[PDB]
């Protein structure tokens, strides 16, 4: 029997003209011939039925020239009687033709309830189901229905799936929020462990909890259910499992050729309370240690860092834009890295451009409500560059969180020896600070000014090997460095990771200058913050750039002034501290920027000031609730001499900052690299970059350079300011500032 | 031949 | 009795916390007693309970003290019984204590199907609503159609206003479910109000209907897994749940619950490819059936008032804020933009371009309805937000001037008005010799916009509309014909098309005056240069303050093409250029024309080169037998060496930044004001009629200044051939004859 | 008290 495809209604309009119209596409057919067949090709009738309608009216050869026409072009299928004429419309209008639909169907389904899901509620699946012409074995497709995405028999299912080759379907009707696959195909879509990976770090509520309540599997939430919902998760569900059923049967026929989404390393997340249909991706973990190989980071950490020129076009490889549409499938609160990415600009305003990332291990609501504050700020000239500031900050810190597959390996430093490096050259504690240390923790404004415990080299620590661009050779710090959130001994806390140094590109290369401007823009501050230095202001007219004189213009007009200092040191990197204040709390605002060009300098300086200042400003006073409220609410200008410029100095221009850059990027990093070694510095870098992420990150290391916490241990921060003329003699440690940088 | 020729089809 | 709100997880940690896990929120409790307490609160208790099971523990005053404290921030309900747990969940994880969520639920609610829907579908919501217990029969009528374009729905939405019953609307056959709106008669749109929108997104269901009548809606809504129909009633049956409570619950603790229901929301579920979209539906004040119709008709009698308008670069307010304000246009459903898309590579950063899908009219033939569909709008700009609000406020231009059958009108004949109307040959300008040989020369004409009409026949009373002289400061007519798109004529009386040529949208009218004004001074400029082949000089980018010209031309290179600006400044001595590019490279020179005009050379500049970026990089990539644009032909066939006229005049000097004197202020209305005095001392006329729609806001008009001339080959007597004398450029005028031969492919 | 004084509820 033959017919028009199901989901086209034909209309016949008498001259020439025939329409074929569907709810998401429209077609034409012209021609006196096709008015005359189509009537009757409704799916009643047979192809030799038709003559007897039509004989004398119009010869058979006339109609086999239009069948095969109609037929080899796509609008002709041939009947299937199992199907109504409404089902058959749905698989024709995801251009399945009836009768292989139909075979596709027969196939059974096995389904496999985990949780507290109900018996009852398994029926309802095989019910939805079988109304759809499939049935369930007691195969093709293993359905798994649970309460929560982490219980923690998904492991056992997903290694048996793994090893018997299984391709099983995941969902979470009950609850708010219905989730939705994904469809695990092991060897092609990553495997649960990938997905429960990010799960485990998207939950950090529910996951302190459990260490708290252990420290005396998961925790099901799924409370909130209509019967409504049920039904609209499972029907949903069995709708999905019947497209998933099609496409494996077609794609065994003739691979390819069938172009219609299925929820494969897709998951769907639909919230009742609020109403919002979003789509997750699950990318497969190459070093997954359930479906991967573990070994990537292990092995890389001790090859040797492999860099090549890299082509430029401000200092990067490529545009913003392009970073932003790569990498933003990491912005999700389930499958993701990185929650949401908002823009608090308000368009009003051109200048200013600040965007919030969102984003951490706690043992108590103390150090629980330390964590979720922490979220990455985007800042930028550009709307667009201000975006991707935003989202790489926050896959910045993500890779480099601890997760135990880093490079390292267990001795003392004896044993090492030339190639390690003491901590104590990296943190650059004094002598005074670790004897007094709990004392001086007690009475600490902000935990960035954490003094750690002395470092016991008796023993044996894990070691992160680390790639020495200076000497061109892998040397060795302790591991509790070169990442976040790696857990010590409670009799032996030498160290927390720092987010200094640490910086995210398009290209390895790309991360180490950032990395390293980093610790330029750190250093320059420490020098000129702890010994209280009086610094030249910045002409921003004498630049070419125009933005910077329409940006103190704005500030006037909201109540503010703003002025740049020169904090450039003996490594002669421009340097700069932008800095503003209210004139009618007077809330002052401190911005740093490092760069091999200046302009760039002043712009990471200058945007840092918006992102901080003008967002907290709108706000009353005594509400703040920020970390560096205090020094915003209480303290002045009058009190802080160093922070306003030394009128007694000529103001700097651009010409008084050479240009050492060039035309790639591997080429400055061999120029800061060198700058360094001048300075009688090493430049040490480990690559954080994650498989599953993409986005290069590394943490570059310079020992004996300076943070702008409090940490008064002999080294540059007395003898550089002496070695420029800065000071006539040194400082000492009781005479560096006392407040400590509140940014 | 005529009625054969003039068969035309496209999408909207 | 007693319970903690059903959604929470309780989970204490003895010594001081107890957490409250939720789906959606997570809450966490400091106190002692808070952990001796919160065990007792699960539903299993009363308050008489509690105090003997720790009698001697804790005292019976603290406990009040706590379960006060508890209910001032709402974490303490008592249990409703006729609920279960779970559904008491739901309603709690939204802010509703269960006793009330449960008076909620007993407003009845009545179902009417309509068109095809089965009387056996209809039960089958029925059944959905009971099991989450919501009887049937007012607080809502529910409507299930196939269409919702069905005649039935007329006669509903008149009972509902008149009755002030607020009802909901759905459609879960078909592979996209709709679900949505609850008209609330007086807070949001009726019917009628959504149904203008769709009978215009839907323009080959309109035009095959009316196509029939060569010899009220179409149902296509044919594909339905029996789960996608019980999908998409079980998810009907949840929304209707959650307005008849919040309608409850907002008034008994007002304030309190905020979340999202349907009311003037349509909900678009799509089984077939899985995306979900929102739709705001927009109450119109003109709405012939619930609002006011008589609206435009009393405006466009009133005289336009305008005030002063100081800029932020020319505009009021800056694009982002422009797109913000206008985004929900964005619907194919609801709204009148179809989508907005950025077909730009994001490599580039220099050239941006938008695709916004328009709807535009309706057609009565297959030749026809694909000349439709056709039309798309396009954005161009220097940067990515000025692009897009480029595309999103031309969609809206060109809805806003289509003909609605609301607009200010009036019949008469062209002696009843006296020299208060406007003949439209001083608009048109076609030529006598055109209009004698009219249905030869459309027959065998290449191009849709060479459309000569039929003569004015000034014995027949026409419709005329009022339009406001700027340069006379009254009221004028134009034949309604001319002032809006596809306005029906008369076969035997077909004297114009209305075309886009003065159209402009704003932020304000004074800022929309402007930009329209500045459309009719390129179009001027071009049809002078254009036709009379004159030989143009080239502009020196280098000159003008800004890198991005010198930055553009460098891109150009690399990619296998030249840039330059030739200056078509004509009489009126406003700044205008022809951006012109060609390929250096293969069969195809693709020669392509960017045009622009403002008072600010720069701006102008900028304008022809962004349009010079949006036709370009798009076609170049696309081989020739792929090329489908109008310019098609033009772009395969012609080359440089066939018009001259198109490279600039080696024999002029460049123009610089230095010769294009200020005349722009800090004003856009002074701006206004100004063009309207250059077009008068050339001996013109400045017209407006503002089309601005209330349930668009957008302020949009049609400028005309009568005798100004235009891309389109028009050849009657006028500025095409009396300027380039009166400038010098020619020593004596053409005739019709040597007027250029090619048409104007853009 | 001091019972009554520490009692404290917050989202986060
Ligand atoms: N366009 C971009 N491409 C790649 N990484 C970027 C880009 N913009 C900023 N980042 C990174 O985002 C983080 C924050 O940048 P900034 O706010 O400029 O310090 C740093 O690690 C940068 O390297
Ligand atoms: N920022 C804006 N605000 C309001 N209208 C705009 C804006 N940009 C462009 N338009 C309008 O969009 C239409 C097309 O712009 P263009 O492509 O620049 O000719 C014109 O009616 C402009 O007035
Ligand atoms: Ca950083
Ligand atoms: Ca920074
Ligand atoms: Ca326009
Ligand atoms: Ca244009
Ligand atoms: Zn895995
Ligand atoms: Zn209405």
């Amino acid at each position: 029997l033959l017919q028009i495809q199901p989901h086209f209604h034909v209309e016949v309009i008498e001259p020439k003209q025939v329409y074929l119209l569907g709810e998401q596409a429209n077609h034409a057919l012209t021609g006196q011939l096709y008015c005359q067949i189509l009537p009757l090709l409704n799916g009643q009738y047979t192809l030799e039925q038709i003559v007897e309608k039509l004989d004398g009216e119009v010869p058979p050869e006339y109609i086999d020239y239009v069948l095969e026409r109609l037929a080899e072009k796509g609008y002709l299928t041939e009947a299937a009687p199992e199907l109504s004429s409404e089902v058959a419309a749905f698989w024709s209008e995801l251009g399945i033709a009836p009768p292989v639909a139909a075979e596709a169907l027969r196939q059974p389904v096995t389904l496999t309830p985990v949780g507290n899901i109900s018996e009852v509620t398994v029926a309802a699946l095989t019910t939805a189901l079988r109304d759809i012409g499939i049935s369930v074995q007691t195969t093709a497709l293993n359905v798994v229905l649970t309460d929560d995405y982490l219980q923690p028999e998904l492991a056992k299912i997903n290694k048996q799936a793994l090893e018997s080759q299984q391709t099983w379907l995941l969902v979470k009707p009950v609850g708010s929020v219905l989730w939705l696959g994904p469809v695990f195909v092991p060897g092609k879509t990553g495997c649960w462990d990938c997905l429960a990976h990010r799960l485990r770090g998207n939950r950090e509520v529910e996951a302190s909890v459990l260490r708290q309540k252990q420290a005396q599997g998961c925790l099901p939430t799924a409370r909130a259910t209509l019967p409504s919902t049920l039904q609209t998760g499972l029907q949903f569900a069995a709708t999905e499992i019947a497209k998933w059923i099609v496409k494996y049967h077609v794609n065994a026929t003739a691979p390819g050729t069938v172009f219609f989404p299925t929820l494969d390393g897709k998951i769907i997340t639909l919230n009742h309370s609020i109403l919002d249909l979003k789509s997750h991706i699950l990318i497969k973990r190459s070093q997954c240690p359930t479906c991967g190989d573990p070994k990537i980071l292990q092995h890389r950490g001790f090859e040797p860092l492999k860099l090549e020129s890299r082509p430029k076009q401000g200092h990067r490889g490529t545009t913003p834009e392009q970073t932003v549409q790569k990498y933003q499938h990491l912005i999700s609160p389930v499958t993701g890295v990185v929650t949401e990415l908002v823009r608090i600009t308000d368009p009003a305003n051109p200048l200013v451009h600040t965007y919030r990332a969102g984003h951490g291990s706690a043992t108590s609501l103390r150090g629980l409500r330390n964590t979720l504050k922490h979220k990455s700020s985007g800042k930028g000239k550009t709307d667009s560059q201000s975006k991707a500031s935003g989202l790489c900050e926050a896959v910045e810190r993500y890779s480099g969180i601890f997760q135990g597959d880093e490079p390292r390996k267990r001795a003392t430093l004896a044993e090492l020896g030339d190639l390690a490096i003491h901590p104590e050259q990296c943190l650059c504690f004094s002598d005074g600070q670790y004897a007094n240390r709990e004392t001086l923790n007690e009475q600490a404004t902000v935990a960035h000014d954490w003094i750690p415990q002395r470092f016991d080299a008796s023993q044996a620590i894990e070691w992160t090997p680390v790639w020495s661009l200076t000497e061109q050779t892998h040397k060795y710090l302790p591991t509790a460095l070169c990442y976040y959130h790696y857990p010590l001994p409670p009799e032996h806390r030498f160290a927390r990771g720092d987010s200094n140094g640490n910086a995210a590109g398009n290209t390895l290369e790309e991360a180490i200058l950032q990395g390293f401007m980093e610790l330029v823009e750190r250093d320059g501050v420490a020098l000129w913050w702890y010994n209280r230095l009086r610094r030249p202001a910045v002409d921003l007219g004498s630049f070419n750039e125009p933005y910077f004189v329409q940006l103190q213009q704005f500030y006037r007009e909201n109540d503010r002034d703003l002025w740049v200092l020169d904090l450039t040191a003996d490594l002669g990197i421009p340097a700069f501290a932008g800095v503003s204040n209210r004139k009618t709390s007077e809330r002052l605002i401190l911005g740093f920027g490092a760069h091999l060009d200046p302009t760039i300098a002043i712009l990471r300086a200058v945007t840092e000031v918006n992102q901080i200042g003008l967002e907290l400003d709108k706000v009353p006073d005594e509400n703040l609730k920020s970390d560096a409220t205090d020094w915003l609410i209480t303290e002045k200008l009058a009190d802080h001499p160093y922070l306003l410029p030394d009128t007694t100095q000529p103001l700097k221009t651009a010409q008084d900052y050479p240009k050492r850059w060039s035309d790639d990027i591997y080429t400055d990093v061999m120029t800061c690299v060198n700058i360094a070694q001048q300075a009688g510095l090493e430049t040490l870098v480990i690559d954080q970059t994650r498989p599953d992420i993409g986005l290069n990150v590394v943490k570059v290391t310079v020992p004996g350079m300076r943070h702008f916490w409090s940490r008064f241990g002999e080294g540059r921060l007395y003898d550089v300011p002496v070695k420029l003329g800065w000071l006539d003699e040194p400082l000492t440690e009781a005479q560096m500032n006392p407040t400590p940088m509140p940014f | 031949s005529s009625q054969l020729a003039e068969l035309s089809e496209e999408a909207l």
